[PDB]
């Protein structure tokens, strides 16, 4: 019974700088079966307004899901995406680099 | 526009 | 011809409960029943995809009730009947979209069972002075008095169904044709050589069957039960 | 040129929590315009465009009937598939279905696509001639000789050249200022030393539409498939898309790599090399 | 909104009988010929998918116009062995169940050079009683009712002898009262 694990990235909608209003994104694709945990983090915390994309698929039928919220970045604030899934023992976390 | 009729496998 | 319906045809007294049944094509997926009045259109009663029923019309009140259990087989039950639900009840079957229709359930109903007869049937000879001008002779079939009109008239020579030659009315006239409960009849015309006519080794034997009452169907009337029968008549060649 | 239409369908059994999900979106292009989940309030084929809100009322109780329908059929689908491969319904499968149309510069029909999947794998696909399937496994035979002798595909053919190409080009008129243009990528490099001995190139694509792109490594011209790293293709969330890739290299030799950007918005291939 | 044919084509045997039908829904991929004789079922005919212009089987011809919701059954050679009930059918929302149009009737006149007599026949089993049968008329004879309760007149009835090339039609008469003759049982005109 196929399994893939998710493939992770966490990035913002726009080039990030300090006060100005943004969107912090976590894309999720590659995946399969199509249950799924994602979760924001705000400095290892919940973040709680969170949206995400309706579930669809790619040509080779793997599964794709963008969980996203509007944040401004700071100096000292740290962000992070967790997703769990059958085919990981334990939460992953991937953490925001504007690097990245 | 989604089609009127889908197959049985 | 794989679609299966039982029964082909049905008498049933006013205000009692019928049951049809639909056998479809092996393996067919999708199962639509359909009501056809004479003259017109079948409508659409329901449908299943497999066991489930996903549509319903409104012609499917209270009192009609489909199922398909297994898949495979359906049937439609009709409780209280009245005679409005007189009709040709049709069954279709497709693996997709082609729909193969079976011969149909044709149901009657009846206020009373002693409304039921079979027919009489008379056998007339050609004239000879149609035999004289065409060198033709054409015998009638005449079948009266039956109720319901659920006939098939066939043409037997020296023992065997003659398949030319024969016209038989397309659809019975009724004795009084604006009543609701009136008796039929029916003709049919057989033609043939004079020169066979008038060999009177040959033997033609007009014949009808008519499907009447279940051997299960109450009957206290002093007259026969009037049952699926065929009733016949006949006559021989003429040398004149 | 081509532009396509694209239906994406997911029906997840759940024994015990209750009846089987059922999600369904629409694409044009890299632009989804709808969206059917079962186990939504609603009940309802949902507006996921603001540009297809203007549809109306009779387009809204039509799409809603046949994605309802669409659900019934896939939910028997799951049922049949069990049978086929003799499992138990103890079990949670997925039924995937994607379907759709494509037409050209010119407005005609290009091609037409009709595919399952089952838990993941390639199950049936209609041929690109649209007359005959292509069945991946033992099971989808049977499926196979049922299709073709009943004419599914015949039936198919008509409403992909009919229904969903008609369908394509409305869309196509009615959300123009969305979907019949091209966002060329913003692109840059990065660099970061991970090492004495070692350093990372990311060359980076922003802010384009549509989401098909191709950036490529070369060393002195070589093509660089190795110590190579490319994300998938992600959404901005604005309509816009991004993607990167990387290379290893050793410290002083970051002038002998290349990245090269193919998009329909940008009239030339773009090559990038380090040199801030 | 329905499926709209003619209730009613009256065509000469060997010419081309073309029946019409509009359907309902521009969205529909497929549309259906079913015929039905006097006893038997709904045969399925012949079909055509929406992305055809016409379809060709044996005498059958089909014509489709997708943009006017057109359907059409074109019968070359047209024999007395193709009267029936012409039903169109189309489907209907997402289920795949039809939609019937009220069916057209194709009556199939002979061409047979009419010799028109009305004949009594007498019954066979050693009786009284008679018919009249009025037989041999042209194919453009309307057989008006009787004005009496108690005479019985058929339809126009086509009987074919195949081992003579040779149509005839074939009406019925009879009546239970006494002063019945065949001379005044049929009332004819020829239209």
């Amino acid at each position: 019974m196929i399994q893939r694990t998710p493939k992770i990235q966490v990035y913002s909608r726009h080039p990030a700088e300090n006060g100005k209003s943004n969107f912090l994104n976590c894309y999720v694709s590659g995946f399969h079966p199509s249950d799924i945990e994602v979760d924001l983090l705000k400095n290892g915390e919940r973040i709680e307004k969170v949206e995400h994309s309706d579930l669809s698929f790619s040509k080779d039928w793997s599964f794709y899901l963008l969980y996203y919220t509007e944040f401004t970045p700071t100096e000292k604030d740290e962000y992070a995406c967790r997703v769990n899934h059958v085919t990981l023992s334990q939460p992953k976390i991937v953490k925001w680099d504007r690097d990245m | 526009q989604l089609p009127r009729l889908f197959p049985l496998l | 011809t794989g679609v299966s319906q039982d029964p082909r045809h049905k008498i049933t007294k006013r205000g009692q409960n019928v049951t049809f049944r639909c056998d479809p094509i092996s393996e067919h997926n999708r199962l639509y029943w359909y009501r056809q009045t004479l003259g017109q259109g079948p409508e659409f009663l329901t449908y299943f995809q497999n066991e489930a029923q996903l549509e319903k019309s409104r012609l499917l009140s209270d009192r009609f009730s489909a199922e398909r259990p297994k898949g495979s087989f359906s049937t439609l039950e009709i409780q209280r009947t009245e005679q409005g639900d007189s009709a040709m009840y049709l069954c279709a079957s497709s693996l997709h979209h082609e729909q193969y229709f079976g011969p149909g359930t044709r149901l009657t109903v009846t206020e009373d069972l002693k409304n039921v007869f079979p027919p009489e049937v008379a056998v007339f000879e050609p004239s000879e002075a149609e035999i004289s001008h065409t060198q033709k002779a054409t015998l009638v079939c005449l079948a009266t008095g039956f109720y319901p009109d659920h006939v098939e008239l066939s043409w037997w020579v020296n023992g065997k169904e003659v398949h030319s030659g024969v016209c038989t009315d397309p659809q019975p006239l009724k004795e009084q044709p604006a009543l609701n409960d009136s008796r039929y009849a029916l003709s049919s015309r057989l033609r043939v050589s004079a020169t066979f006519w008038q060999d009177p080794r040959n033997h033609f034997r007009c014949q009808v069957q008519f499907y009447g009452l279940s051997e299960n169907d109450e009957w206290t009337q002093d007259r026969a039960k009037p049952v699926t029968q065929i009733v016949s008549a006949e006559a021989w060649g003429r040398a004149d | 040129g081509s532009h396509s239409m694209r239906y994406f369908s997911t029906s997840v059994s759940r024994p015990g929590r209750g009846e089987p999900r059922f999600i369904a979106v629409g694409y044009v292009d890299d632009t989804q315009f709808v969206r059917f989940d079962s186990d939504a309030a609603s009940q309802r084929m949902e507006p996921r465009a603001p540009w297809i809100e203007q549809e109306g009322p009779e387009y809204w109780d039509e799409e809603t009937g046949k994605v309802k329908a669409h659900s019934q059929t896939d939910r028997e689908n799951l049922r049949i598939a069990l049978r086929y491969y003799n499992q138990s319904e103890a079990g949670s499968h997925t039924l995937q279905m994607m379907f759709g149309c494509d037409v050209g510069s010119d407005g005609r029909f290009l091609r037409g696509y009709h595919q399952y999947a089952y838990d993941g794998k390639d199950y049936i696909a209609l041929k690109e001639d649209l007359r005959s399937w292509t069945a991946a496994d033992m099971a989808a035979q049977i499926t196979k000789r049922k299709w073709e002798a009943a004419h599914v595909a015949e039936q198919q053919r008509a409403y992909l050249e009919g229904t969903c190409v008609d369908g394509l080009r409305r869309y196509l008129e009615n959300g123009k200022e969305t979907l019949q243009r091209t966002d060329p990528p913003k692109t840059h490099m990065t660099h970061h030393p991970i090492s004495d001995h070692e350093a990372t190139l990311r060359c980076w694509a922003l802010g384009f539409y549509p989401a098909e792109i191709t950036l490529t490594w070369q060393r002195d011209g070589e093509d660089q498939t190795q110590d190579t790293e490319l994300v998938e293709t992600r959404p901005a969330g604005d309509g816009t898309f991004q993607k990167w890739a990387a290379v290893v290299v050793p410290s002083g030799e970051e002038q002998r790599y290349t990245c090269h950007v193919q998009h329909e918005g940008l009239p030339k291939p773009l090559t990038l090399r380090w040199e801030p | 909104e329905d499926v709209e044919q003619s209730l009613f084509l009256s065509v000469r045997e060997g010419d081309s009988s073309v029946i019409n039908c509009t359907y309902t829904d521009s969205s529909s991929t497929y549309l259906y010929w079913y015929k039905q004789e006097p006893g038997a079922g709904l045969q399925l005919l012949t079909y055509i998918f929406s992305n055809m212009d016409m379809k060709q089987d044996q005498r059958l011809t089909v014509l489709l116009n997708k943009k006017d919701k057109h359907l059409s059954l074109r019968i070359a050679d047209t024999q007395t062995g193709d009267s029936a009930i012409y039903f169109c059918a189309e489907p209907s929302g997402n289920t795949g169940k039809l939609i019937f149009g009220q069916g057209t009737t194709l009556q199939v006149k002979p061409i047979q050079n009419p010799d028109p007599a009305v004949y009594q026949l007498r019954d066979s089993k050693s009786s009284d009683k008679s018919v009249c049968l009025f037989t041999d008329f042209d194919s453009q004879t309307n057989v008006s009712q009787s004005k009496d309760s108690d005479v019985y007149i058929t339809d126009k009835c086509v009987l074919d002898m195949r081992s003579m090339d040779f149509k005839s039609n074939s009406a019925v008469a009879w009546s239970n009262k006494s002063d019945f003759a065949c001379a005044n049982a049929f009332n004819n005109s020829i239209i």
